[PDB]
């Protein structure tokens, strides 16, 4: 049960959403950036914690943050 | 915000270029943009980029 | 696994779909002799209960181990036999 | 959009593997991915090996959501093929999951509400000492 | 079909790219921003297939680089020959092989280095060498420094020729891709010419030069009085005096009266009693037979002339009911990817090098080599280490092929796909084998230790206690010892003296070879070897098979061959790449080879090597303590490492002091590697941040931003310094001990 | 020839030349002034 | 050694019976659902 | 050339596993189906009795031929006691496993579907009462097998090649 937060420094380049291997993130209409869109994390129950989204974020410091927490059979990535 | 071609100092505390000088590239004049100033630097950060967006109150006139 | 065609997914047969089969399970009821079953159900049936089995196992193991340890003959265990040679002096004459 | 249902569509031509389903699928969820192909092609199974996809509808059982999404990403970026996948529970419940509103997540779509968005920079979060003996985490504020 | 196809002037010869450090890469060419650029530049230099996408340029670069390595090898050989011609006591050694220590390196007097110039004999001072070049030169028939100087000059000329050939075939006349893919013609030409003609030429040299000169040397003729090699060619009367069958000319050869040449083409086992080496007449008949066999084998594959086999059809024909499509599709893989060929060749070359080490100690081919214990130990250990490294590289580059050049479209139901489809069973059964071997061997050692400590030696797995005899190896030894009577009747003696049957060969009061008994300790140590080898194979095979995907990471092939991790998620995914599997296989290969060389050293010193006196009584170096003291870990620690390291730690103030210095330095480097192995990158990056602040405070910060070494670079540096330290420690220990007591 | 001069100014080549000259100087000094433990001046 | 037979009872007890009971109890305790 | 032996498990390519001569074979399948463990319709007590008898009988030899007292005059008794102690420890392990795995209300966990798709009654071994009965039977049978092996080896002479 990891937690993913998006901060208002996002520019809406959509790289984090493309990088997510489990479809946790998605783009949402917004006002506050030139692209006029921001990222959201509705399916945080499916997050595995790989932190590819953080690696894909261009910003001084990250606009998307992953805070590791309770481990579950989906978070542990178990096929058995 | 600062005019194009200005030299500004970053004051964002979590920024990689804190207390370092920049080079203003473009300022967005839309009313609702939260970080409209675009600043380009000389050295790349850990992620390898050299451009960032800052608020007008996170830059110094020098 | 409906099985009619290359279809292997079927919500009607979810045990076939998930592959929940019994590979070697055999359900023939006749294996042993009747009197064998009578004798074994009469005698071996006492240990069926599990809490009583735990208590009996623990008490019996403790009793057996203690009795064997405290009554073992010296000719079997060297620790009970004890030393049989004169002790050796230390380096600086320290015993 | 109205989420689609499931049916009895043929599976790809695969000869078997040891990377298939296990007891987890029996006593927990397992995933099914569906797509349509214009011609028979050879593709790499996410579980290892090569399979042939049929002409028309295809259906594939997989053990993890990551496997389904990796196969779908390869299908989209290499064969130009649209795909769906679901989640199946042991009792028969089916949950439609990937194109939740019919639009892929990297495209902005109306009717979506933000979740987890904080209206500040990452440097404005509070101190762990301020929220002492409280259940907050300083990023939930 | 098969023809010469080249391109004229493909690449212009200029120094412009020498001033562009990262020209070969499109990302490195832009110049550096951080210190990572330097490491990336020196790391991607010779990885040709990552720069371009067309096989033609890759093939041309590979051809020219192989020319360059050949030139380097020629320079090395010329250097060895010259340094033996000018800075050696080879002639004095020729006079008295059993008392003069070989020496070919001399140090200058500068800072006290004088002490390294030892008293090797022959009125000479220098470093004693263990490469065995003196024995090889004596077997070749060289009796003067002029011949060695001529060979050195020829080697330099050949190095220049190889350099010119590399320049020519890259910058002037580059072959096309269709030229490199003539695998049938390549196998025909190499297998016939390079092997058969080379063996025939060496057999000719042996017959016409080496046999008479070594015959005279073994007789007792002074080296200065022996006629020069051309005098046996211009005057056949001398060669007929030594071997009378030369007086018949080549008539018996063409009339098929080959039995006339039986006095210099013999089939006799054992060793020469005078020199303790193999008879050179057997070496003549065997390089000749090898030449004939290879020349016959090289006329097999189809080419422009119709006749011959076609490899594609052969591969497509052998398939059965258990394996689907069988060997179909392998021809395109092996004619399309350089990495698959590299993997196969590395595996075969490493295995061959290990076989060379075994066969060379068991049947010493050079005169006065068996009784030079330092040379035997050095050669065995060296070529064994080389073979281990090559077999690890095989797995590395096979995994590279699997990640990069694998194509699922071509491989549908052939052997590769079906291997990739039952990999879990393979890895599970191999895991069970590794655990079983480890338990039932190392637990036997620990059981022996515990019984010995408890004062119950009657409960041990020893020869006097409960026995574990190697009955199969004993039977094989007995069978091979009785061959010259039943199954190889034309042989005079057995293949080697190590088999149970035979006698003792002594040269100059030292044992050359001797029957090697096998007991409980040998059983234990070979089953240890089996354990370590199956474990190394497990690691490397798991790395190769799971290189593209697994259950944990379904898309591992997108991340590449060499990546650090995939984040702390899924519990943690550190070292999921095939590169890290090679990284661990290197450690386990080190473990295995170290145990192997320790077994060889102790067994030889304890049961074979020794001094023999009058009445034929043999005294061994360690007095036969291997059988009793090697069944315990404490036995190893006390009677091998503690006992035999007395020479290296007492070598200060003598000519062997460099060995002690390097012993200490190698322990140091091995310890130093642990700080790269045990730590992570973030700590060092933050420490570098503080140090960069310190340099910034004085306006002296560098323009290229300092960065901590990458994760993969940290692992590579750790493993490299670790291997160097361990191997150098063993090197110094072995050389000091065996030079002192040998 | 300009490209050759630029190549000869690279860090490894210059380091090799500089350290070779320094090592030669130290070796010659120790050849002519050996076993120097304390500075006489 | 006033007794000299007590170790022959206590050492086997603490060494075999005590670990068995405590490991069984702990295994039952951790393998619960409550 | 199209004949092939290896087949996906029960014809489903997407279930982990293969169906090989080792896995499926009339001799191997018959032998595995006629072992007491897979006799799902037989009472667990008698299956446990047979399994315990076999294991207790096989355990006697290793403890007697190899052991601290193997060269003494009480080797057989010591080995038999050691085998009985091992049987007791394994009975304790079975009891605690059954306690930790099964509750008194769960119907059963064994698969109720044959390979040919037939529906059959699930095995009663995978239940609290079934496991308890199987454990009691295993204990009694193991003790009986150890006693029988000891009697045959030493109470009666019965010469053996190694003994
Ligand atoms: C710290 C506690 C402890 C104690 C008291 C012992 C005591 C003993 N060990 Mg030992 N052992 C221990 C820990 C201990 N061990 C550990 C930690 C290990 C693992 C490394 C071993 C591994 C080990 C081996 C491998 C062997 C022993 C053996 C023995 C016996 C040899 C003496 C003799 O005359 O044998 C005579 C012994 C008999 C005649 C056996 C009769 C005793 C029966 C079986 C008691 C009944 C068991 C009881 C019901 C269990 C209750 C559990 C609740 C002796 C009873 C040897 C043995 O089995 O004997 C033997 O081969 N031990
Ligand atoms: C792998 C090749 C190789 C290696 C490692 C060496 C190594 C060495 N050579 Mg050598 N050499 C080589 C090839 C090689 N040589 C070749 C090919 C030639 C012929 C051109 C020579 C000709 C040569 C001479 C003429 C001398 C050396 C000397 C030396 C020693 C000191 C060199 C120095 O510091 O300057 C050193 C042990 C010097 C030496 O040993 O002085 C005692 C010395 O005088 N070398
Ligand atoms: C490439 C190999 C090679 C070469 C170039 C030569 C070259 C020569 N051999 Mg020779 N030879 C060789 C291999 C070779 N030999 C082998 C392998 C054998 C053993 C079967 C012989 C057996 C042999 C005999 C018996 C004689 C020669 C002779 C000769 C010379 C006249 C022809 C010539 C120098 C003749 C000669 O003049 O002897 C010096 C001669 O009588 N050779
Ligand atoms: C003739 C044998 C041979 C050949 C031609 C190659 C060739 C290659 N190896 Mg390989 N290798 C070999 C033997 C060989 N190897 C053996 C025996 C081992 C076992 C240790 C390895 C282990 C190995 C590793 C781990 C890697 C390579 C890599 C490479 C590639 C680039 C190497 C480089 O960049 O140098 C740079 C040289 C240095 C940095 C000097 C360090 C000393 C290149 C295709 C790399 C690669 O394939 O990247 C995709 C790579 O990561 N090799
Ligand atoms: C902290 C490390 C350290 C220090 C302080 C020294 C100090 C010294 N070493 Mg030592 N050494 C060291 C590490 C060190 N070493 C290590 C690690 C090794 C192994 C590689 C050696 C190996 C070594 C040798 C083999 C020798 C020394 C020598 C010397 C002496 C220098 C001779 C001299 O004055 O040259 C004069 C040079 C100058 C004055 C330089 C002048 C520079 C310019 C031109 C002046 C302006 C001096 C006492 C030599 C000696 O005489 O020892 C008593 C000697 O023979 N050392
Ligand atoms: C920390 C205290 C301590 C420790 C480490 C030991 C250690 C030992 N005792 Mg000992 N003992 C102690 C206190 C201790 N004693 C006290 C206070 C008494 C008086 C009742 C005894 C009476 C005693 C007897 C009568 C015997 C031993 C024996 C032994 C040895 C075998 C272990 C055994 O049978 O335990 C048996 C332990 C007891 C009967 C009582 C121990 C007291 C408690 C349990 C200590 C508390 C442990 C710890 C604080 C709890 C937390 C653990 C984490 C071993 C050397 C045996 C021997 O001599 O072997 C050669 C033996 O026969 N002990
Ligand atoms: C180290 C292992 C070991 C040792 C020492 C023995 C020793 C012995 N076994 Mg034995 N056995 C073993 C392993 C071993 N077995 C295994 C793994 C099996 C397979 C389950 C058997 C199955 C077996 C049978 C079926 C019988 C023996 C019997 C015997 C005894 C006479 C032969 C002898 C004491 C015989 C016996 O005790 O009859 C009285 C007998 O009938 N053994
Ligand atoms: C002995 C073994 C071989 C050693 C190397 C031999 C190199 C021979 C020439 C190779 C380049 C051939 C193509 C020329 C053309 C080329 O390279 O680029 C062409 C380029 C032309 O420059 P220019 O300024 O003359 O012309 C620019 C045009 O735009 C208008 O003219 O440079 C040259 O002509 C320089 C040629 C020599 C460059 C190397 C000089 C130094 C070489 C030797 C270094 C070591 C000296 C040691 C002395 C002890
Ligand atoms: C022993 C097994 C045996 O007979 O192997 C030999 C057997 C031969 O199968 P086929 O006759 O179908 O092979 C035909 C060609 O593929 C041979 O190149 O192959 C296998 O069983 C596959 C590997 C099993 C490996 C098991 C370990
Ligand atoms: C591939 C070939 C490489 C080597 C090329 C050069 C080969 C030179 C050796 C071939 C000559 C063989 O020499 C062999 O026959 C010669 C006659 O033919 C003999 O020569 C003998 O008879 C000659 C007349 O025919 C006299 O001039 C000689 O004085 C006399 O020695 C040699 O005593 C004998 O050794
Ligand atoms: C020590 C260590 C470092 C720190 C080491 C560094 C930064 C390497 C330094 C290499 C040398 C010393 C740099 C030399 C720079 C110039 C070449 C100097 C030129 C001037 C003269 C000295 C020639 C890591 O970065 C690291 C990363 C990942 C895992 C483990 C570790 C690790 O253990
Ligand atoms: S950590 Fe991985 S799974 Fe979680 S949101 Fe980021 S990319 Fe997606
Ligand atoms: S510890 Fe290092 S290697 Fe492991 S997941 Fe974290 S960053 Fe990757």
């Amino acid at each position: 049960a990891h937690s993913v937060k998006i901060y208002d420094t996002c520019i809406g380049c959509t790289q984090c959403v493309r990088a997510c291997p489990t479809d946790v993130l998605e783009m949402v209409p917004w006002d506050g950036c030139k692209a006029s869109q921001i990222a959201s994390a509705p399916r945080t129950e499916d997050c595995v914690g790989c932190k590819r989204c953080e690696s894909a974020c261009p910003t001084d410091f990250l606009s998307v943050r992953v805070y590791l927490g309770a481990e579950t059979t989906r978070s542990m990535g178990l096929a058995y | 915000g600062p005019k194009r071609g200005s030299i500004v100092k970053v004051l964002r505390r979590e920024s990689y270029w804190f207390n370092d000088t920049g080079k203003v590239v473009a300022v967005d004049q839309a009313p609702g943009v939260r970080y409209p100033v675009v600043v380009r630097f000389d050295k790349v950060n850990y992620a390898g980029v050299s451009t960032n967006n800052y608020s007008p109150d996170e830059l110094e006139a020098a | 696994k409906y099985g009619e065609k290359s279809v292997y997914f079927d919500l009607g047969e979810i045990d076939n779909t998930t592959g929940n089969w019994d590979l070697y399970g055999n359900d023939d009821p006749n294996r042993y002799n009747g009197f064998q079953n009578k004798f074994f159900e009469t005698f071996a049936g006492a240990f069926t209960k599990r809490g009583l089995l735990l208590k009996f196992l623990v008490l019996g193991g403790a009793t057996t181990i203690g009795y064997l340890g405290s009554t073992s003959s010296p000719d079997l265990l060297a620790i009970k036999n004890g030393p049989k040679q004169v002790p050796v002096m230390g380096p600086r004459g320290r015993k | 959009t109205p989420p689609t249902l499931n049916a009895d569509t043929p599976a790809p031509i695969f000869g078997g593997s040891t990377g298939g389903l296990l007891r987890k699928a029996q006593v927990e969820e397992f995933y099914v991915i569906t797509w349509e192909s214009p011609k028979e092609q050879i593709f790499e199974m996410p579980t290892g090996g090569a399979a042939i996809m049929r002409s028309g509808p295809n259906l594939l059982k997989l053990a993890r959501k990551e496997q389904c999404l990796a196969l779908g990403a390869r299908l989209r970026t290499k064969f130009k093929i649209q795909y769906q996948f679901y989640r199946v529970f042991p009792n028969g419940e089916v949950q439609y999951l990937h194109p939740k509103d019919g639009v892929y997540p990297e495209k902005v779509n109306a009717g979506r509400s933000p979740v987890g968005v904080n209206n500040r920079s990452i440097g404005k979060n509070a101190n762990p000492a301020e929220l002492k003996f409280a259940h907050k985490q300083a990023y939930d504020l | 079909e098969v023809k010469i196809m080249v391109e004229k002037d493909p690449v212009k010869t200029s120094f412009e790219k020498w001033a562009k450090p990262g020209h070969f890469s499109r990302t490195l060419a832009k110049g550096p921003n951080t210190t990572t650029w330097i490491w990336n530049l020196h790391a991607d230099a010779h990885d040709f297939d990552s720069h371009t996408n067309d096989l033609e340029e890759i093939s041309r670069k590979v051809f020219s680089a192989h020319f360059g390595q050949l030139a380097v090898i020629f320079i090395w050989l010329s250097g060895m020959y010259f340094h033996g011609a000018r800075f050696s006591n080879y002639e004095a050694w020729l006079s008295d092989p059993t008392h003069i220590k070989p020496s070919a390196q001399v140090v200058w007097p500068i800072v006290g280095q004088k002490i390294l110039n030892g008293d090797v004999g022959g009125g000479f001072q220098g470093i004693q060498i263990t490469s065995g070049f003196f024995q090889l030169w004596r077997a070749s028939g060289i009796t003067s420094e002029l011949q060695l100087y001529t060979t050195a000059i020829g080697g330099l000329i050949f190095a220049a020729l190889m350099l010119f050939a590399g320049w020519f075939h890259y910058h002037k006349a580059a072959p096309k891709l269709a030229w490199f893919q003539n695998v049938e013609s390549m196998l025909n030409h190499h297998l016939a010419g390079l092997l058969g003609l080379g063996s025939l030429a060496w057999a000719g040299h042996q017959v016409h030069v080496s046999l008479p000169i070594n015959r005279l040397l073994d007789a007792g003729v002074d080296p200065k009085e022996i006629p020069l090699p051309h005098e046996f060619i211009l005057n056949r009367d001398l060669l007929a005096q030594l071997y009378p069958s030369f007086s018949k000319g080549l008539t018996p050869f063409f009339t098929l009266n080959w039995s006339e040449y039986s006095d210099f083409l013999t089939f006799r086992g054992g060793l020469n009693p005078v020199t303790g080496g193999l008879w050179l007449t057997d070496t003549a008949h065997h390089h000749l037979a090898i030449a004939v066999l290879f020349l016959v084998a090289g006329h097999m594959y189809r080419t422009n002339f119709g006749i011959g086999h076609s490899m594609k059809e052969i591969l497509e024909a052998h398939k059965g009911p258990f394996t689907g499509e069988g060997h179909k599709g392998l021809y395109e893989i092996l004619t399309t990817s350089w990495h698959a060929q590299l993997a196969i060749n590395l595996a075969m070359l490493g295995s061959l090098t290990i076989i060379v080490a075994h066969h060379m100690y068991a049947m010493p081919p050079y005169p006065y080599l068996a009784t030079d214990y330092a040379t035997q130990l050095s050669l065995f250990t060296h070529h064994m280490w080389i073979g281990g490294f090559l077999v690890v590289g095989a797995a590395a580059h096979a995994a590279i092929f699997m990640v990069r050049d694998y194509d699922p479209t071509t491989q549908y139901n052939n052997l590769l796909d079906r291997v990739l489809r039952h990999r879990d069973a393979i890895i599970s059964h191999l895991n069970w084998v590794c655990i079983f071997l480890g338990f039932h061997s190392f637990g036997l050692y620990i059981h022996n230790d515990t019984m010995s400590a408890l004062g119950r030696p009657q409960d041990m797995f020893s020869d006097t206690a409960i026995q574990l005899q190697p009955v199969f190896a004993q039977w094989i030894q007995n069978t091979h010892a009785l061959a010259p009577s039943l199954t190889a009747p034309n042989a005079t003696a057995s293949t080697s003296l190590t088999w149970g049957g035979g006698d003792l060969v002594a040269v100059g009061g030292k044992v050359a070879l001797l029957p090697i008994p096998l007991g409980t300790a040998d059983f234990l140590v070979h089953h240890i070897h089996a354990f370590t080898i199956h474990v190394t194979v497990l690691i490397l095979l798991k790395g190769v098979l799971f290189a593209r995907s697994s259950r944990l990471i379904p898309d591992k092939a997108n991340l590449g061959f060499r990546f650090p991790c995939d984040g702390p998620g899924r519990g943690g995914t550190c070292q999921v790449s095939a590169w890290d599997h090679v990284f661990l296989g290197l450690f386990w290969m080190y473990n295995a080879i170290s145990v192997v060389i320790f077994h060889f050293s102790w067994k030889m010193q304890s049961d074979v090597w020794g001094s023999i006196s009058d009445q034929g009584v043999v005294t061994h170096i360690t007095g036969g303590n291997f059988a009793q003291s090697s069944i315990t870990i404490n036995g190893w620690l006390r009677d091998f490492l503690w006992a035999q390291a007395s020479q290296v730690i007492q070598s200060y103030g003598s000519s062997l002091s460099a060995y002690g210095l390097l012993f200490l330095g190698a322990h140091f480097v091995w310890a130093f590697s642990l700080m790269f192995l045990f730590s992570g990158r973030g700590y060092w990056q933050e420490l570098i941040e503080s140090i960069v602040w310190a340099h910034n405070k004085l306006k002296v910060a560098p323009a290229i931003q300092p960065r901590a070494l990458s994760i993969v670079q940290g692992r590579a540096v750790g493993v490299a310094h670790y291997l160097l330290g361990g191997i150098a420690t063993t090197w110094a220990f072995f050389l000091a001990r065996i030079i002192s007591v040998g | 020839m300009q490209d050759v001069k630029t190549y000869l100014s690279t860090a490894p080549v210059l380091a090799t030349l500089w350290f070779g000259f320094l090592a030669g100087l130290l070796i010659e000094i120790n050849r002519f002034f050996p076993d120097a433990l304390v500075l006489p001046l | 050694m006033t007794a000299s037979y007590l170790p022959s009872i206590f050492v086997p007890l603490i060494g075999l019976v005590f670990p068995a009971i405590t490991m069984a109890s702990l295994f039952i305790y951790i393998e619960q659902d409550e | 050339e199209k004949y092939q032996v290896i087949e996906p498990l029960n014809g489903d390519p997407f279930i982990g596993g293969f169906e090989t001569p080792v896995t499926s074979s009339p001799l191997i399948a018959w032998y595995l189906s006629n072992l007491p463990a897979y006799r799902t319709a037989v009472a667990p007590l008698l299956r446990g009795v047979e399994i315990g008898l076999a294991h207790g009988y096989l355990l006697v030899g290793p403890f007697v031929l190899t052991g601290p007292l193997r060269n003494s005059a009480v080797r057989g008794e010591a080995g038999s006691l050691a085998a009985a102690g091992l049987v007791t420890i394994l009975t304790m392990c079975l009891t605690i496993y059954g306690i930790a795995s099964f509750k008194e209300g769960e119907p059963s966990k064994a698969p109720s579907l044959t390979l040919t798709g037939r529906q059959k009654d699930a095995d009663k071994l995978q239940t609290a009462e079934g496991w308890a009965s199987f454990t009691g039977g295993w204990f009694f049978g193991g003790l009986s097998g150890v006693a029988w092996a000891y009697i045959l080896l030493y109470v009666l002479n019965l010469p053996y090649p190694v003994k």
